RNA sequence: GUGAAGAGACAUAGAGGGUGUAGCAUAAGUGGGAGCUUCGGCGCCAGUGAAAUACCACUACCUUUAUAGUUUCUUUACUU
RNA sequence: UGUCAGGUGGGGAGUUUGGCUGGGGCGGCACAUCUGUUAAACGAUAACGCAGAUGUCCUAAGGGGGACUCAUGGAGAACAGAAAUCUCCAGUAGAACAAAAGGGUAAAAGUCCCCUUGAUUUUGAUUUUCAGUGUGAAUACAAACCAUGAAAGUGUGGCC
RNA sequence: GCCCGGAUAGCUCAGAAGGUAGAGCAGGGGAUUGAAAAUCCCCGUGUCCUUGGUUCGAUUCCGAGUCCGGGCACCA
């Protein structure tokens, strides 16, 4: 699916607190960090003679995973999320239209 | 130390200035410029930002300017040292590919008008290009005598494919601690598009025109 | 534990190293830039091009080494 | 020789190695879902019954307003021919609407042209499977903020 | 999910830093010979995987994005 880029839509603000324009880019999953509480809590419990204290999933069956949009307003830059359905390709823009050969 | 070496700052300027030997001395008024080594010089994968920073104390190499201005500011032109011109005369110009060199190199200050700012960057674009010298924004209902000193004090920041800078900081006609000063703001700005300065207190010279081997850090 | 001699540098160094094309001519780049110099000469000026040259400086890219600094070390000797 | 780290290690140690199913196994999916029928004119309803679909595609094929009529047939126009483009007459849909099948739609929900982001925000109520639990989808408002149109209105994604 | 390598005429394989688009496989004709082969000569064949970009110019270089083929990692 393609997108616009730039779109109008309702931002929370609290100045504001209305309809405004809005950047568009697509959210990425941040590194692990290696010091939260279930790290901590995992690397502790997986030292001495064991191997493996816990499920590792390996029956992975579907195919695709669901895009979603960081949007990024103009004026105070603050910053909201809008998911969308599942698909398999996804240009963020913007190869318009056409219509009318 | 001393915020930038307060003490050696204005006795490199005072030795450099006012001396035929060792600044050779030119008709034209001499110019000052900086520069300054940091640890960060990478040429970058992402290519370089370049972002046109002003400064409030007028840093300024202006010994021409071409303006483009029509009906009023044609009137405030002429009775200025600067001279006018037309929207035609820009096709005489063009024209030939020798009179647009001239203009590039030498005329490096430009003024033009609200309705001039939609016909000027096709035809000398490319032919200029590396040198960068565009017109400012103007409307009809400015001064002009004033206006000279806005393109006086405003000053490219490019800084593409090359480790270095050089900024200009006043000249003969302004006063010691301003130049200087100026080396706080000039500095800032290279802060500003960098991460890390290394580090507040770093390298200067003294470069103004002949500024000899006087060599700094 | 105790002794000897070959190698990668980081200071910190300027001698240079640059020949497609058009351009007097072997242009790594970036700025200031209309005179330095007794004259000499070379630039501004003019001109060829994507880019202008002297006169001053800063940064790269390559060779050089002669610094007693880091150690990847690498080679042998001495008995407890 | 001692402590820690990287490889090798069925030589040895521990444990698992689906379900439905005209016996099991081999096939198949009837194991989450959807259309028509079996289903006996409210709803409910079985079999490895019958004919078939889904793990997607879409900034337009979403939203609003304005133009206009499609299948096919007949009669005519140089090259042009059963089939190119042009014009008139008849034309209840016999076309088209992202896909399976059924329903629905004609000054349109089809075809073309103009403007945009209701595929937005804050939370609850309610139908369907139903233990009247969850999951999924769908419907009707309140307070906001916008789009579009001269307006009435319509719009909280895809006609169902 | 990580950090690497390769793509070129119908087929197959070079290319190589600075300025080109190429040997072969063939395919088409000439020259040679009493002919039939082998050898000298002259042709036709390109989005250089794909996009914007990068560039005085570039398939290269330079940095993006997708398509092909190989490695060290694994708590929903
Ligand atoms: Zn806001």
């Amino acid at each position: 699916v393609n997108v616009p880029k730039t779109r109008k839509t309702y931002c929370k603000g609290k100045e504001c607190r209305k309809h405004a324009q809005h950047k568009v880019t697509q959210y990425k999953a941040g590194k692990a960090s290696l010091y939260a509480q279930g790290k901590r809590r995992y690397d502790r419990k997986q030292s001495g003679f064991g191997g493996q204290t816990k499920q590792i999933f390996h029956k992975k069956a579907k195919t695709t995973k669901k895009v979603v949009l960081r949007l990024e307003c103009m004026s105070c830059k603050t910053k909201t999320q809008l998911a969308l359905k599942r698909c398999k390709h996804f240009e963020l823009g913007g190869e318009k239209k056409q219509k009318g050969q | 130390m001393s915020k930038i070496t307060s003490s050696h700052v204005r006795d490199n300027v005072k030795e450099l200035l006012k001396y035929s030997n060792e600044t050779k001395k030119r008709n034209f008024l001499e110019t000052v410029e900086l520069q300054v080594g940091l640890k960060n010089y990478d040429p970058q994968r992402d290519k370089r930002f370049s972002g046109t920073l002003k400064l409030p104390v007028c840093p300024r190499p202006n010994l021409s300017i071409c303006i483009f201005g029509d009906a009023f500011d044609v009137d405030r032109a002429k009775s200025c040292g600067v001279d006018a011109m037309s929207v035609e005369d820009l096709k005489k110009l063009n024209k030939n590919k020798k009179l647009i060199k001239k203009l590039a190199k030498k005329y490096s200050a430009f003024v033009a008008s609200e309705v001039l700012i939609k016909q000027v960057p096709r035809l000398l674009g490319p032919q200029l290009s590396k040198a960068g010298k565009f017109p400012t924004p103007v409307s009809h209902n400015d001064d002009l005598y004033q206006k000279v000193n806005d393109v006086k004090s405003t000053i490219k920041f490019q800084l593409k494919k090359v480790l270095c800078l050089a900024v200009a900081v006043g000249n003969v006609e302004m006063d010691e601690d301003t130049l200087v000063n100026q080396i706080l703001m000039s500095v800032n700005f290279l802060v500003s598009l960098l991460k890390k300065n290394w580090q507040n207190v770093g390298s200067l010279v003294i470069k103004s025109t002949m500024g000899p081997a006087y060599r700094l850090y």
